[PDB]
């Protein structure tokens, strides 16, 4: 079963995804990075405080229909 | 309901057409477009277009014939219900 997730950049950018509950979130992240023209290393994706791993599933994370993933530009090396 | 929506012909000639559609907020991996003569014998013609596009040309049509055009959207092995329209060249 699949759920709709809303991915929202600080940007106010907004992209919706239909994701399988048991599927790794990697493709969602990389799709959003690609559509933004921004490198993966420069994004922090968050659901309820938790940074989302490429290997997290919506299921591991307690995600439901219409849940919001927030995305911030991340600076590294500090 | 369907993804995409607002499938429409936006320009045409006797033997071609330019369709356009709207994915709203959805990220789409690619679309599959089919088209065939409405109430014709032939199997449909088919082609695929990248998920970032919202426009496609259909050509090699014949003058005054009605076509049923269907667009299918896919993302990571999910397929939405398609949207169709009919258009006569």
């Amino acid at each position: 079963e699949y759920i709709k997730l809303k991915v929202i950049g600080q940007d106010s950018s907004e992209i919706h995804f239909k994701v399988k509950m048991t599927t790794h979130l990697k493709k969602l992240k990389e799709s959003y990075a690609q559509r933004q023209g921004v490198p993966m290393n420069s994004l922090r994706f968050l659901f309820e405080g938790q940074r989302i791993a490429d290997n997290h599933t919506p299921k591991e994370l307690g995600m439901e229909e219409e849940d919001v993933i927030e995305v911030y530009q991340e600076q590294t090396g500090g | 309901s369907s993804v995409p929506t607002k499938l429409e012909v936006v320009a045409a000639t006797p033997t071609s057409l330019l369709i356009s559609w709207d994915a709203g907020y959805w990220f789409i991996d690619y679309y599959r477009i089919t088209y065939g003569e409405t109430g014709g014998n032939s199997p449909v013609q088919e082609f695929t277009v990248p998920g970032y596009s919202s426009t496609a040309t259909i050509s090699g049509l014949s003058p005054g014939v009605d076509y049923t055009i269907t667009v299918y959207a896919y993302y990571d092995n999910y397929g939405w219900s398609p949207i169709s329209i009919n258009y006569r060249t």
